[PDB]
RNA sequence: UGAGUAACGAUAAAGAGGGUGAGAAUCCCUCUCGCCGUAAGCCCAAGGGUUCCUACGCAAUGGUCGUCAGCGUAGGGUUAGGCGGGACCUAAGGUGAAGCCGAAAGGCGUAGCCGAAGGGCAGCCGGUUAAUAUUCCGGCCCUUCCCGCAGGUGCGAUGGG
RNA sequence: GAGCCGGUAGCGGGCGUGGAUCCCUGGAUGUCCGAAUGGGGGAACCCGGCCGGCGGGAACGCCGGUCACCGCGCUUUUGCGCGGGGGGAACCUGGGGAACUGAAACAUCUCAGUACCCAGAGGAGAGGAAAGAGAAAUCGACUCCCUGAGUAGCGGCGAGCGAAAGGGGACCAGCCUAAACCGUCCGGCUUGUCCGGGCGGGGUCGUGGGGCCCUCGGACACCGAAUCCCCAGCCUAGCCGAAGCUGUUGGGAAGCAGCGCCAGAGAGGGUGAAAGCCCCGUAGGCGAAAGGUGGGGGGAUAGGUGAGGGUACCCGAGUACCCCGUGGUUCGUGGAGCCAUGGGGGAAUCUGGGCGGACCACCGCCUAAGGCUAAGUACUCCGGGUGACCGAUAGCGCACCAGUACCGUGAGGGAAAGGUGAAAAGAACCCCGGGAGGGGAGUGAAAUAGAGCCUGAAACCGUGGGCUUACAAGCAGUCACG
């Protein structure tokens, strides 16, 4: 699972309908798409006792070089 | 045999091996007599190949149940 | 039909045959029955070849297919195996015993 | 098992003439080796062998009435003696 | 059925005499004749793999015939320190520690390794078999390796040149 | 139980009741290829390092043993010790995921979470003790069968799609952990008293522990593999097994006839043609082993479990909850829940929090972000029994040296072809012929059952016989007649 977190663990997937709304006001929306998606997290890290990297994702990096500064 | 058996079991190591070496020299025999003597010598090619296997069995055993 | 048969080699009457006279089994087979029995000879006829004696036709050869050649004859004629028990001190012996009791042992006779 | 025997003679119209100067001819097991083609000649009759030759061969066609197939892969093997000395029963034989 | 019709795979053409055999325009000898001849001749490679060869055979297959055969049965047949190829090398490409990747399978890639009709490394002429050759035989002719013996050397990796 | 040296006979030789072959479990070698793994490679070949072993020493060659990579604790120094590695007819789970078609066109929709691709486990898989269900102050793990109901429902409200509780029904268990509290133990940082690692209790199964103080207490509940032990079932090798003979026609009977017998065994199959009593280790019934499998039984070990109050409080999961973006459920942005989440903000400790109510007040039901799990059900590669199932152009593509021949660069396609007779007794010997092949002679009850050999049909091809035909007309024919 290579494009996945490490302290947590993620990659999902999609359909995107698009068209119309309007419900509340008036009619009701169009819609037209069966096209599935990509959708996804990020990478970077830091140091060791000297030597490191970490790759990790955003909001469990807050979270995460927290907890792992914290040894 | 039986017999063959026996001293099968009796003997301990490379002596058996010079016995069932020369055995095999005495298949050398056999099938060099391919050409003429066939005849009371069927029994003996299959013979000794059957006994020969008999002596490399037992010796497989005590290889074995040795060490 | 197997392992499976009857006669060692015997002493025995035929019934469907044609000859119904009978005597002592020569030669049997296990998988096929055919068991030979000293009757029905017939021809093949040999060729002409120096194994022969020179001249032709052999006057004898042997399958009896039945196995219907009722079995054995004791002092009863016909009659079928039953069992044994062992009575001699470790045996086996599955003896004729049908009517009459004779063994087929290997003793004085076969 | 490693056993010195693996070997079974020719009788070619090639081979006699070998016998003829004791250029031998024996059939190996088709996985000897020059050297111990000598060392089991040696070994198996006693004498100073000074050159082996080998030589793959094979059958090919053979029919069985309706069906198909091959004689057994073959490894010949020519072996000479140095002194002109020795290996006499093979000459002698035939 | 068309039909015992079209066709017999180039317009380089054959003819005879003898033998073999039950039978031969067709096979084998003999003498004529003609075409190729820088090829329809002699080699090496790729390829096909057993014939090749010999003795047998002719039911079938050979677009006919066959006593023949590159067809059938059986038997025999290829020999290498130096010829080629691997125990030597590398090109393209491939594969691959490191590393980077990838919803999964996998994608990419250093060093390295594989990869050749390119590099390199030691034989040529003759004889003999029904059938193999520079291998078997004779003739000369050389190489790398191990051991001993000598004389001599600062020898020494495949790292820099 | 006494004949044997597989399919297969012949050349030939031999071995058996002083238990052969055959059969069953085990043991042994087990070439080379294959996940392949000492390194390479165009699978079945190549090239080796290392200790050892013979051969003429070494060289060179063998013979034996070792040498893959990854994660797992390890010895954080020694790769030592573990495990994975792959392969499966169908079934299952997850990660992906389609169009023809359906709507009489066509995108929303449907075909459809299908086919298929890949990862993964197994003899079953997942599922699984409630932050549920939903209306009863009721229910109580889950899966599976029925019904619910083709209803409630969702939809270019068009095609069509389509539940859940609820009731019967099968089988029927619940558990283990982070609660940091302490002990203590290390080990850290840094020193004291903060962190990292273990052990107990507590480490909650229904809503509760810890600390505190008083009464507890001094055993039946047995594994969720507990662990073992046998009846333990099968592997086959299992075993006995009851009872009739004569005549009779025919090549032959077991038909017909004369009697006569067994039946917890008249299922069936075989033997020249039609047997309950000949055979059929065949039914009836019974009977089986030293070894390889586990429920029912039984214990046991039994790991392990098990109060009453009070007291302020201390502690159960770090990301819930809101927002934009989607998926599941019957839901297609619909008033839209709920579970799952890709971003974005970011909480609290049971006077807490989620859910029915889009939302709010009330009333309840629950107690999340750790995990594991027998049985019920699905499928057949392999086995056994059953066919108002085929019975050879049917049945599987194959009833027999077929996924082969053969076609294809290749992935792939994919055939024909069964049956002489009771037994070969498959034809000696002569004649003609080159031999083929035939005619006799023969065996056979029959060879017009003779080797593509049962029966042998039509098209087709012929030979002989009967009527008819050369100045004629018309596919066919038909009626009248001579």
């Amino acid at each position: 699972m290579k494009e996945g977190i490490h302290p947590k663990l993620v990659p999902a997937r999609i359909i995107c309908g698009c068209g119309n709304v309007i419900e509340t006001y008036s009619t009701k929306p169009e819609i037209y798409v069966e096209v599935c998606s990509k959708c996804h997290p990020f990478y970077t890290g830091q140091q060791r006792f000297v030597d490191t990297e970490g790759r990790v994702e955003r909001f469990q990096r807050r979270y995460g070089d927290s907890y792992r500064k914290g040894r | 045999m039986r017999k063959q058996l026996e001293e099968a079991r009796k003997l301990s190591p490379v002596e058996l091996e010079k016995l069932v070496r020369e055995k095999k020299r005495e298949l050398m025999e056999l099938r060099f007599q391919a050409s003429i003597g066939q005849l009371s010598q069927n029994h003996k090619i299959r013979d000794l190949k059957r006994q020969i296997a008999r002596l490399l069995t037992v010796l497989n055993e005590k290889r074995r149940q040795n060490a | 039909m197997r392992v499976k048969m009857h006669v060692k080699k015997g002493d025995t009457v035929l019934v469907a045959s044609g000859k119904y006279k009978g005597r002592v089994g020569k030669v049997k087979e296990v998988l096929p029955k055919k068991y030979a029995v000293i009757v029905e000879g017939v021809n093949i006829v040999k060729k002409a070849v120096r194994v022969s004696p020179k001249y032709p036709q052999g006057g004898f050869i042997e399958k009896e297919a039945p196995l219907h050649a009722s079995k054995v004859r004791p002092i009863c004629p016909a009659c079928g195996k039953p069992t044994r028990v062992r009575k001699k001190f470790l045996e086996n012996g599955k003896k004729i015993r049908v009517c009459a009791k004779c063994g087929g042992a290997l003793d004085t006779e076969e | 098992t490693a056993y010195d025997v693996i070997l079974a003679p020719v009788l070619s119209e090639k081979a006699y003439a070998g016998f003829a100067e004791g250029k031998y001819t024996f059939w190996v097991h088709p996985k000897a080796t020059k050297t111990e083609i000598k060392n089991a000649v040696e070994t198996a009759f006693k004498v100073k062998v000074v050159k082996v030759n080998t030589l793959h061969v094979r059958g090919k066609k053979k029919r069985l009435g309706r069906y198909l197939g091959k004689r057994p892969d073959r490894k010949k093997a020519i072996v000479q003696v140095a002194p002109g000395q020795k290996i006499e029963a093979l000459e002698g034989l035939i």
